[PDB]
């Protein structure tokens, strides 16, 4: 699976790069790690 | 290590709305999500808050959080109070290490009796203990409410602060608080002594009981 | 649902070492990240340790970094904590929590019901019972004195559960000897003494040891 980088943006929208930047629905993608305030965190799709 | 400070007790009536603020020692408050929970007596704690200001499914939305910046504080706001409320409530966060941090805790009382003094009494030490070489003088206080009192111990005039021991207060059967002091002496300590008070001091008015080694 | 049960800790004397598990019902361990929390009897939340569902990353608060040791397996639903050179002040009940996905890992929604761990140097010791003699309502005021007496706990009835009216058992207070005291109360009538007799029933399972005193008015 590939894995994104996802931040809040500048339903819920996040920023996220790949592997430049898409915008995905948070219901489209599944924390890898705890979601931060301010920062980015790892995200896969919830497809895979 | 940063702190988040609560206020130790907050009150109020039932329908009032209260606050309960949780000021962030170090950093910003901002630099990462605040969280809170509620933990009701007896029970284990549950999510009230997250990420700031949402509620979990089930959570009523009289429950609100908020963060202010200019004061470096996150605060819990519970509109239309009701009885269930009552419980410890604590403000969650983490710090520059990435070490997750939990607020001192802020106990809230729902206000639902009448006000009520403490009954005090003091007991001297017993024979059976006196002749076992110790002595004991137990302060047992009652029947108050709302429930936090502070307890003060005096060697005829003068403050003792040494050998003491107090109870956090506890709910009687009749729903009102109860709590006790112990000091620990010597024999000879006690016997030294015109008197020894016990003064408890509840919602600014305090009771005093005396007790003198000359039984 | 999700239920967490911790097993384990005990007593221990500073220094030593001891080891909490907790097993997870349910389906989300796997995917979970699983936290320790401690709470000290009357006092506050502090929280001490978490790992990520994959056991690659551990955090540890630092009252405990160096000394307990966060840990998992999957495949059997379990969290561990190894507490080593354990403080005094280690002594708590002890939570395993989730930090589930839905929260974005971000909070604990699902709490265990905890386990205590208690660290002291003291040994087993039955109490001594002392009687507090009682002295407009026509009230007064009578009791028992439970002193110095480990481990936790001690349980006292009046005149073998009869007498409840007006009781209370007050909590235990943890004096510098390492040693536990207690203290029980009962308000009776001022008119009921001389006629009625009240004896406090004073249990200390760990210890064995089982005391009835009477407690008369002195003078
Ligand atoms: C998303 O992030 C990229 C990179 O910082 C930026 O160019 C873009 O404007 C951002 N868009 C939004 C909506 O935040
Ligand atoms: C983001 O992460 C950095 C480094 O981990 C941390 O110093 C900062 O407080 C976090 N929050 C914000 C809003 O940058």
């Amino acid at each position: 699976c590939v894995t994104l980088e996802c931040r809040q943006v500048n339903e819920e929208i996040k920023n996220c790069s790949f592997n430049v930047y898409a915008l995905f629905y948070r219901l489209d993608i599944v924390p890898l790690e705890e979601e931060r305030k301010g920062n980015s965190s790892k995200y896969r799709l919830i497809n895979c | 290590q940063v702190v988040f400070s609560q206020p130790h007790s907050v009150s109020g009536s039932p329908g009032q709305t209260v606050t309960i603020s949780c000021t962030r020692s170090s950093g910003s408050i901002d630099n990462e999500y605040v969280r809170w929970y509620q933990q009701r007596p007896g029970s284990v704690p549950t999510i009230v808050i997250y990420k700031d200001n949402q509620r979990p499914s089930g959570v009523p939305d009289r429950f609100s959080g908020s963060i202010d910046s200019s004061s470096n504080s996150a605060s819990l706001a519970i509109s239309g109070l009701q009885s269930e409320d009552e419980a410890d409530y604590y403000c969650q966060s983490s710090d520059d290490n990435f070490n997750w941090v939990f607020g001192g805790g802020t106990r809230l009382t729902v206000l639902r009796q009448p006000k009520a003094a403490p009954s005090v009494t003091l007991f001297p030490p017993s024979s059976e203990e006196l002749q076992a070489n110790k002595a004991t003088l137990v302060c047992l206080i009652s029947d108050f409410y709302p429930g936090a009192v502070t307890v003060a111990w005096k060697a005829d005039s003068s403050p003792v602060k040494a050998g003491v021991e107090t109870t956090t207060p506890s709910k009687q059967s009749n729903n009102k608080y109860a709590a006790s002091s112990y000091l620990s002496l010597t024999p000879e300590q006690w016997k030294s002594h015109r008197s020894y008070s016990c003064q408890v001091t509840h919602e600014g008015s305090t009771v005093e009981k005396t007790v003198a080694p000359t039984e | 649902q999700v239920q967490l049960v911790e097993s384990g800790g005990g007593l221990a004397k500073p220094g030593g070492s001891l080891r909490l598990s907790c097993a997870a019902s349910g389906i989300t361990f796997s995917e979970d990240y699983m936290h320790w929390v401690r709470q000290a009897s009357g006092k506050g939340l502090e929280w001490v340790s978490r790992i990520s569902y994959d056991s690659d990353n551990t955090w540890y608060a630092d009252s405990v970094k160096g000394r307990f040791t966060i840990s998992r397996e999957n495949a059997k639903n379990t969290l561990y904590l190894q507490m080593d050179s354990l403080r005094a002040e280690d002594t708590a009940v002890y939570y395993c929590a989730r930090a589930p996905v839905w929260t974005g890992y971000t909070s604990l929604d699902v709490w265990g019901r905890g386990v205590l761990v208690t660290v002291s140097s003291a040994s087993t010791k039955g109490p001594s019972v002392f009687p507090l003699a009682p002295s407009s309502g026509g009230t007064a005021a009578l009791g028992c004195l439970v002193k110095d007496y480990f481990p936790e706990p001690v349980t006292v009835s009046w005149n073998s559960g009869a007498l409840t009216s007006g009781v209370h058992t007050f909590p235990a207070v943890l004096q510098s000897s390492g040693l536990y005291s207690l203290s029980s109360v009962v308000t009776v009538p001022s008119s009921s003494l001389g006629t009625q007799t009240y004896i406090c029933n004073v249990n200390h399972k760990p210890s064995n040891t089982k005391v009835d005193k009477r407690v008369e008015p002195k003078s």
